[PDB]
RNA sequence: GGCGUCUGGGGGGAACGCGGGGAAGUGAAACAUCUCAGUACCCGUAGGAAGAGAAAACAAAAUGUGAUUCCGUGAGUAGUGG
RNA sequence: GAGCCCGGUACGUGAAAACCCGACGUCUGUCUUGAUGGUGUUCCCGAGUAGCAGCGGGCCCGUGGAAUCUGCUGUGAAUCUGCCGGGACCACCCGGUAAGCCUGAAUACUUCCCAGUGACCGAUAGCGGAUUAGUACCGUGAGGGAAUGGUGAAAAGUACCCCGGGAGGGGAGUGAAAGAGUACCUGAAACCGUGCGCUUACAAUCCGUCAGAGCCCUCGACGUGUCGUGGGGUGAUGGCGUGCCUUUUGAAGAAUGAGCCUGCGAGUCAGGGACAUGUCGCGAGGUUAACCCGGGUGGGGUAGCCGCAGCGAAAGCGAGUCUGAAUA
């Protein structure tokens, strides 16, 4: 029985072309270029999903450092004091507190200062 | 050992036929019957499909143009498979699909199908389909309706029972087979099996002897 | 068409009761003067086909 | 009631055919042939060995001839006679043929591998010494055609 | 040799038959013996079929078969072969 | 999408004439001037033939110890106690009777005609050829050789008016539908437009991906706009980011290939083949080939084949056997 290849190819062509909407130039019209761009786009998405956590952590660290320096304390000393004090709030909510509730961040800075050792450079 | 009581077109029981255990009480084998009917259908199919290969298409006996200087792809003939109108690479060719199933397998499959039919008492025996010397499809249809209410039935009558064969010929769900031509596919395709007394006796004598 | 068996392989190899392939050792045709009797004695008789050549010799024989 | 659509093959009795050159998923772009070479295009003959003298040509031919006039015997052991003739009696060639001890239209020779404990008269083409002693020991006779 | 008078032939056809002539690419990892292959093709001829056909035959001591032809085994065997 | 509307089907019927098969005849030849079983002797039984020699062909046999058959060249016999064959050759036995001719059936095939069939194709397929097809066209010539199917149930194929030179179109009609108008079933992609929403003229962009302000649209709730387990479109801006394939030690490329789209284009089949592995039947047995009978897929068919004993070059012996002086 002779079989025509229309439907089987048209299915995947429709899916690939629909997935490539919004692209510029040939990448949104022609199936081959759209498929190449789909490969690249999905690889980029997979890599960026992994890198997004680090990107957001870097942004939170920047905001926390800015807020802490506004309270006359460095980010690293503040983190060490917070770890010593036992407060387990992560950097995401720390940055949220810094942006939204400066009083809570000031209180946390105070408790971190309290928890820090007397001479940070001592061999202890 | 199963008993089948003979029914007559007049509507009264005539006698009884004793079905031997080795012919109507064997355990059906699904795989064996499947293989047998598959071989049967393969033997039925005729392989009258053919296509012209690269060597049987008309023309193409010359190299088309210059291999070099043209700047185009090199071609050896205008009948190459990639060419429109060219030959077929691996196309259908005439062939035979029949299989050499052993005799014992076929006999066992037929016995299993018959025993499965007999277990649910789908086997019926009659003297004659209709009153003799004149076909009458109405009488045959009425008798078959009295015998069973199923859709597909199988009628096994001798090659000399012309009146019955002509009478039950035109019914939509009736298939007519000869006692020596019984096979797994025809038995399994039918809900009920209607045996002529002489046909049933001939089958038993031929097999159990 | 039925397959054709090899001629030289059929003339060179044998089979025992349990299907083992058996060959004859070479270096026993001529130039037999300088060869000590022990060397020819160890070259006498028949040996089983080494497992490396078993597949090839079986394919040739069948 | 088994119908035509209730028929299925035995479990694992059918296997899917492997179609090669159908994309990188199963077997793509090479069909299990590796990169280029002689084997990548057509084949390599069995008798070929790369130009080195093949094993089928550097070995001496098996010694001897075939003796077209050779007479061959289908053999039957006395143990088979004992197992197949518990009551004993007359044992001819076509008794063995009926019992399926020898082929139907061949010469028959009786050997003495097994144990014979039943008085039996055997008529064959040839007898081994041990077979004759075993047959005569149990009171039977060993005549030959 | 000429003259006259009668009866035949001539060419066409897709396949199949018989009798002749008869390659090379190819394989042998080269190549000449060999293979391809008595194939491709060519020549002369028929018939509805053709050819063969009635033992100067096989066989092996069986008191054996009994024209030819065709199919299946024998058998990829006995053998043959740089 | 019809068994009961039509053509038909099952089933019966029909040949003036021609031809083909038979049968009975006229007709032809032919035996009867014949037939049987017996007895001892001379003649005949296919001649430039058989045989031999030289050179070749073909036989499993490639000249080999090379038999049988056959072509050319020389030589060249016998008529039955004769001759030929039984794989060099000799003897004995066995078989047959060359150098003369005819022979039906079993067998091979389809230019053509008839009736059917298809787990064959359905307009880049199937014949090269569903349409002017071996046509158009190409070549002096042998020769090569295409492309083009579908309105609608019915043409009812748009009367009439208007713009226009016409083409084409807008009304009006026919039609179930004119998103069926003889450019006509369905009408995809490439490619080219028109309208709307967002964005873009300080910007170094494998053209995407992750965050993401703003604008527009939309689904709910509460008021008059503001959030939400919302969804969409476009996206200023920041981070990251060297097309695909082949061949490669190694190529984002400055090693190769691709202008794009839609169709087509590559591990297939045959053989009781060979090996391995599933699965089924039977099981020390299994199994038939050709062929015969069944309108079928069924029944028969023991010829063979594989198992059933091996060892030895072989004679041969045999649960043993070979080598060997040896139980060595």
């Amino acid at each position: 029985a002779r079989v025509k290849r229309a439907l089987n190819a048209q299915k995947k062509r429709r899916t690939v072309l629909k997935a490539s909407k919004g692209y510029r130039g040939q990448r949104s019209r022609l199936y081959r270029k759209a498929k190449e761009q789909q490969l690249h786009s999905l690889t980029y998405a997979y890599r960026d999903r992994r890198a997004r956590k680090g990107e957001f952590r870097k942004l939170w660290i920047s905001r926390i450092n800015a807020a802490a320096r506004a309270n006359d304390i460095t980010y690293n000393r503040l983190i060490q004091g917070l770890k010593a004090a036992g407060v387990e709030v992560d950097r995401k909510n720390l940055a949220e507190l810094a942006v939204s509730d400066p009083a809570a961040f000031t209180a946390l800075v105070d408790v971190a200062r309290a928890a820090l050792p007397e001479d940070v450079n001592a061999p202890s | 050992t199963l008993k089948v009581d003979v029914k007559t077109p007049a509507g009264k029981t005539d006698g009884s036929v004793e079905l031997p255990a080795e012919l109507f009480d064997v355990e059906p084998n699904i795989a064996l019957m499947h293989q047998v009917v598959t071989a049967q259908l393969a033997a039925k199919r005729q392989g009258t499909h053919s296509t012209k290969t690269r060597g049987e298409v008309s023309g193409g006996g010359k190299k088309p143009y210059r291999q070099k200087g043209t700047g185009r792809a090199r071609q050896g003939s205008t009948r190459a498979p990639q060419f429109t109108g060219g030959g077929t690479v691996h196309g259908p060719k005439p062939r035979d699909y029949s299989q050499r199933t052993p005799k014992k397998m076929i006999a066992a499959a037929l016995r299993g199908a018959l025993s499965d039919r007999a277990r649910n008492d789908r086997i019926h025996a009659v003297t004659e389909l209709v009153e003799g010397q004149t076909p009458s499809t109405k009488s045959a249809k009425t008798f078959l309706g009295t015998l069973t209410e199923n859709k597909k039935v199988l009628v096994v009558i001798g090659r000399t029972d012309e009146v019955g064969a002509k009478s039950v010929r035109n019914l939509p769900g009736v298939h007519v087979i000869s006692p020596d031509q019984l096979n797994t596919y025809d038995v399994l395709n039918a809900d009920d099996v209607v045996f002529s007394v002489e046909a049933l006796n001939a089958y038993i004598s031929a097999n159990s002897k | 068409p039925k397959a054709k068996t090899h001629s030289g392989a059929s003339k060179r190899f044998r089979r025992t009761g349990t299907g083992k392939i058996v060959r004859q050792k070479a270096n026993r045709r001529h130039l037999l003067e300088h060869k000590p009797t022990k060397r020819t004695r160890r070259l006498d008789g028949r040996t089983t086909v080494s497992a490396a050549d078993n597949s090839r010799i079986n394919k040739l024989l069948n | 009631v088994i119908k035509l659509h209730d028929l299925k093959p035995a479990p694992g009795e059918k296997k899917a055919k492997t179609r090669v050159g159908r994309g990188e998923g199963s077997k793509g772009k090479t069909a299990g042939r590796g990169t280029k070479g002689t084997k990548a295009r057509k084949n390599v003959p069995v008798m070929f060995e790369g130009g080195q003298m093949p094993i089928h040509m550097r070995l001496p031919k098996l010694k001897g001839f075939k003796n077209r006039f050779r007479t061959e015997y289908q053999v039957v052991n006395v143990g088979d006679i004992n197992k197949a003739f518990p009551q004993g009696g007359t044992v001819g060639v076509d008794e063995l043929v009926a019992k399926g001890l020898v082929r139907k239209n061949s010469l028959v020779k009786v050997l003495g591998d097994g144990k014979l404990t039943v008085k039996v008269d055997v008529t064959a083409n040839k007898f081994s010494g041990s077979a004759r002693e075993a047959i005569t020991a149990a009171g039977g006779s060993a005549t030959e055609l």
